[PDB]
C-alpha cells in the first residue's frame, strides 16, 4: 500500500524517505530524498539513477536504470537524526520496468515465482542464524612494504595481562569459553537487547539472543524465519 | 660437571648472556635433559659387552634392572627440582617409561648400538642437569649394584611406543616419578640400596630430603599465574 506509506509519513513527520538496496556482493546501499518529493508518480514509475557506479553492474553505454519502491517495506530508521523512513526498492529496466537481470531482489523475487510455476510448493521458508563480532578497535592496512591486521576487545582473552586505565576488572571468556557465562564475564547483555529491540521496531521478530563461542565479543541474535525474499531484506 | 657448568655460567656473563641449566623454563619448547651413559670396568675390559641383547653382558642388564626397580628413588636426585617434573610430562620424547631399548626414544633407556664391543655402554635418560652430580652418579651406582648384587632381570626390551597410543592397556608400565614430593618419598622408603656399603647414611638422606621439602613447599603453597587464568571468575 502506497496509502499505508503517505499515512506512515503525516503520522512520523517524516522528512526524509531513505530508499534501499543491495549489491551484487550483498552491501546494503541507499539514497536519500526529501519527504516531499514522494508523490503517486514515485510509486509507479521510481526514480532514475545511475547504474554504472556500482560494482558488477551497467557498463560503458546503458547507466541509466530504476529504482523501485517496495511500498510494504517502509519502515522508520531508528538512528537518523531528523525522522526518515526507510522504502527497500528493486531495481527494473527502463521502459521495460523488467527488473535487472543482475538485481539480487529480482533474482530472490524470481526464484519465489518459479517455485509456485513448477507447483512444487508455493512459499520458501528461511531461517538463517547469522553469528557477528563485536569489537572495540579494528586496525589493519597493506602497502608494498607490509601488511597486518590488530583486532581489539574489552572481553579478549589477551587482555587478561593490559595495564587498563581504571584497573583490568579481569572478568573475560577465555578461548572457545563464550558459551554462557553470566555477567560480567559476557559484556554484551545490554547491547544483545538493544539489538533485539530495535530489531522488532523494525519488523523483525526475534526468538533469543547470546553470547557466542569465540572470546572477543562473538554474539548472536536469533530471529524469527519468514519467507525466503522477506528474510533476505530482513 | 660442577667445571662444566663453571665455565658455561661464565663465559656467558662475560659475553653478556646468563646461561641456566633449570630443567624446564619454558613451557611449549624442549626442557634440558642430562643423560647419563654408564658402563663398568675391571682391568681394562669393558664388564657391560656381552652376547645378550644389543652386545650387552648380563651384568648390564642387572645393572640396568637395579636402576628401573629404584628409578622413582633415583629421581630424588637426578630430578631434583619440582621444575624437573615439567620436563618429564606425559609427552611424546619425554624419557619417562622404565624400561629398555636400542631404539624406542619413549624408554629412558636407550641402548647405543655402537661397533667397537669396548664403547658398550647404557644411557639413562631422565636425569636433568639441576642434579647434584655427586649424589646423581652415587645413585645411578648404587641401584645398578644392587640390581647385580641381587640379579634384577630387566624383563624384556620395550620397542613398541611410548606413552600416547600406546593407551591400550591403559599403559601403565613402570614410570620415574611424577612430582618432585613422590621422588623423596620413594626416596625415603626405598634407602636400603644407598645405605648399602655405608656410602649413605639416614642422617645425610634425611637432610636431603628436608632441604628438598622446603622447596617444594614453596611452589606447592604460591598461588600460580595460570590458576588466574583457570579460576579467577569461578
Ligand atoms: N519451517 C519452519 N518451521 C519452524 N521453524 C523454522 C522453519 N524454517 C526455519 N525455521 C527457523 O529455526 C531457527 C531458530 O532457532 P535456533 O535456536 O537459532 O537453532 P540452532 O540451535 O540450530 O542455531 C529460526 O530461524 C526459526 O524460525
Ligand atoms: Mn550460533
Ligand atoms: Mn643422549
Amino acid at each position: 500500500s502506497a496509502e499505508h506509506v503517505l499515512t506512515m509519513l503525516n503520522e512520523h513527520e517524516v522528512k526524509f524517505v531513505d530508499l534501499r538496496f543491495t549489491d551484487t556482493k550483498g552491501k546494503e546501499q541507499h539514497v536519500t530524498i526529501p519527504a516531499h518529493q514522494v508523490n503517486a508518480e514515485f510509486f509507479e514509475e521510481g526514480k532514475m539513477f545511475d547504474g554504472s557506479s556500482i560494482g558488477g553492474w551497467k557498463g560503458i553505454n546503458e547507466s541509466d536504470m530504476v529504482l523501485m519502491p517496495d511500498a510494504s517495506t517502509a519502515v522508520i530508521d531508528p538512528f537518523f537524526a531528523d525522522s526518515t523512513l526507510i522504502i527497500r526498492c528493486d531495481i527494473l529496466e527502463p521502459g521495460t520496468l523488467q527488473g535487472y537481470d543482475r538485481d539480487p531482489r529480482s533474482i530472490a523475487k524470481r526464484a519465489e515465482d518459479y517455485l509456485r510455476a513448477t507447483g512444487i510448493a508455493d512459499t520458501v521458508l528461511f531461517g538463517p542464524e547469522p553469528e557477528f563480532f563485536l569489537f572495540d578497535d579494528i586496525r589493519f592496512g597493506a602497502s608494498i612494504s607490509g601488511s597486518h591486521v590488530a583486532i581489539d576487545d574489552i572481553e579478549g582473552a589477551w587482555n587478561s595481562s593490559t595495564k587498563y586505565e581504571g584497573g583490568n576488572k579481569g572478568h573475560r571468556p577465555g578461548v572457545k569459553g563464550g558459551y554462557f557465562p553470566v555477567p560480567p564475564v559476557d559484556s554484551a547483555q545490554d547491547i544483545r537487547s538493544e539489538m533485539c529491540l530495535v530489531m522488532e521496531q523494525m519488523g523483525l521478530v526475534v526468538e533469543a539472543h547470546h553470547h557466542e563461542v569465540a572470546t572477543a565479543g562473538q554474539n548472536e541474535v536469533a530471529t524469527r524465519f519468514n519467507t525466503m525474499t522477506k528474510k533476505a531484506d530482513e | 660437571i660442577q667445571i662444566y657448568k663453571y665455565v658455561v655460567h661464565n663465559v656467558a656473563h662475560r659475553f653478556g648472556k646468563t646461561a641456566t641449566f633449570m630443567p624446564k623454563p619454558m613451557f611449549g619448547d624442549n626442557g634440558s635433559g642430562m643423560h647419563c651413559h654408564m658402563s663398568l670396568a675391571k682391568n681394562g675390559t669393558n664388564l657391560f659387552s656381552g652376547d645378550k641383547y644389543a652386545g650387552l653382558s648380563e651384568q648390564a642388564l642387572y645393572y640396568i634392572g637395579g636402576v628401573i626397580k629404584h628409578a622413582k628413588a633415583i629421581n630424588a636426585l637426578a630430578n631434583p627440582t619440582t621444575n624437573s617434573y615439567k620436563r618429564l610430562v606425559p609427552g611424546y620424547e619425554a624419557p619417562v617409561m622404565l624400561a629398555y631399548s636400542a631404539r624406542n626414544r619413549s624408554a629412558s633407556i636407550r641402548i647405543p648400538v655402537v661397533a667397537s664391543p669396548k664403547a658398550r655402554r647404557i644411557e639413562v635418560r631422565f636425569p636433568d642437569p639441576a642434579a647434584n652430580p655427586y649424589l646423581c652418579f652415587a645413585a645411578l651406582l648404587m641401584a645398578g649394584l644392587d640390581g647385580i648384587k641381587n640379579k634384577i632381570h630387566p624383563g624384556e626390551p620395550m620397542d613398541k611406543n611410548l606413552y600416547d597410543l600406546p593407551p591400550e592397556e591403559a599403559k601403565e608400565i613402570p614410570q620415574v616419578a611424577g612430582s618432585l614430593e613422590e621422588a623423596l618419598n620413594a626416596l625415603d622408603l626405598d634407602r636400603e640400596f644407598l645405605k648399602a656399603g655405608g656410602v649413605f647414611t639416614d642422617e645425610a638422606i634425611d637432610a636431603y630430603i628436608a632441604l628438598r621439602r622446603e622447596e617444594d613447599d614453596r611452589v606447592r603453597m604460591t598461588p600460580h599465574p595460570v590458576e588466574f587464568e583457570l579460576y579467577y571468575s569461578v
